[PDB]
């Protein structure tokens, strides 16, 4: 998370670390949804052009964290994956859209004080939230800057963009199952997702119930916080069919 | 720099 | 999910974190 802060403790219960066994490394931030169901970028898990094709023994859900590199003893709980479930549409061949994958855990985890579920959103809730300017919250273990690591969980909070000037920042064809984040250069204030944290959460709270809900997914950007560009993100409520589907087919 | 976490879930 | 959402350190003690109130002042 590029100019974020340092994590409070528990801040983020949802919070989920893809670990790799062989090399031991962070491989991307997720979120659990369930006792059994984690939630990422399809990214994280097959994306050819960077040689990304992983397996459920290759991986490690790491769940309750706040450090990043240290084992959290009775904290943290870590999960082997029984399977992976990546969207039958995910397009990684024109430009990362339906960018989302479910994880289903080996056996449920079990909630505690650092461990607990965010909600996906409704489509009511969606609508009022997901409007330009209103912020939401991305958490990860990241980059702290485009080109070190952090030591504990970053949190940053982020207004969501026009979809006119998200299209208007770049040269990649923008779908509806994605919405961009971040400040405008004017805006004064910063902050982005960054390498590592992708996969991560991006969550909102709901002034009306004051439950948090993951409206977003973190999918792609060009570079790290640079001025006029912004954090581009899987648009979760568009593609929760699919998830209840998953979860209502070979889900527990 | 990942502290080596227990051998069991490995 | 019924329990979703509720965070054991904030919102079932009714703590606030840190920074949520900007996020409620966007809305
Ligand atoms: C390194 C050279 O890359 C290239 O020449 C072409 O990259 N092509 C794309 C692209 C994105 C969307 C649709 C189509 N094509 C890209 C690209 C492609 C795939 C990507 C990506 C960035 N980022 C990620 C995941 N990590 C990530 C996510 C969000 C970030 C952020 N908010 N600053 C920073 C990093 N994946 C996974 C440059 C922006």
């Amino acid at each position: 998370i590029v100019e974020g802060s340092d994590a409070e403790i528990g801040m983020s219960p949802w919070q989920v670390m893809l670990f790799r066994k062989s090399p031991q490394e962070l491989l991307c931030g997720a979120s659990l949804i369930s006792d059994r169901w984690v939630l990422t970028a399809a990214h994280c898990l097959l994306y050819p052009p960077w040689d990304k094709n992983f397996t459920e023994n290759d991986l490690l859900v790491r769940i309750g964290k706040h450090s990043r590199t240290r084992y959290e003893r009775n904290i943290e709980k870590i999960s082997m994956l029984e399977k992976i479930y990546i969207h039958p549409r995910y397009n990684w061949r024109e430009n990362l859209d339906r960018d989302i994958a479910l994880m289903k855990l080996k056996k449920p985890v079990a909630f505690s004080d650092y461990i607990h579920p965010v909600c996906l959103p409704d489509r009511e809730t969606a609508a009022s939230l997901l409007q330009a300017g209103y912020k939401g919250r991305v958490t990860g273990w990241g980059n702290l800057k485009e080109t070190g690591q952090p030591s504990v969980l970053q949190v940053v909070n982020l207004p969501i963009v026009e979809r006119p000037v998200c299209k208007d920042s770049t040269r990649i064809r923008i779908t509806d199952n994605m919405f961009c984040a971040g400040y405008k250069p004017d805006e004064g204030k910063r902050g982005d997702a960054c390498e590592g944290d992708s996969g991560g959460p991006f969550v909102m709270k709901s002034p009306f119930n004051n439950r948090w809900y993951q409206m977003g997914i973190v999918s792609w950007g060009e570079g790290c916080d640079r001025d006029g560009k912004y954090g581009f993100y899987t648009h979760v409520f568009r593609l929760k069919k699919w998830i209840q589907k998953v979860i209502d087919q070979f889900g527990e | 720099d990942f502290e080596e976490i227990p051998e069991e879930y490995l | 999910e019924a329990d979703c959402g509720l965070r054991p350190l904030f919102e079932k003690k009714s703590l606030e974190d840190k920074t949520e109130r900007e996020l409620l002042e966007s809305y």
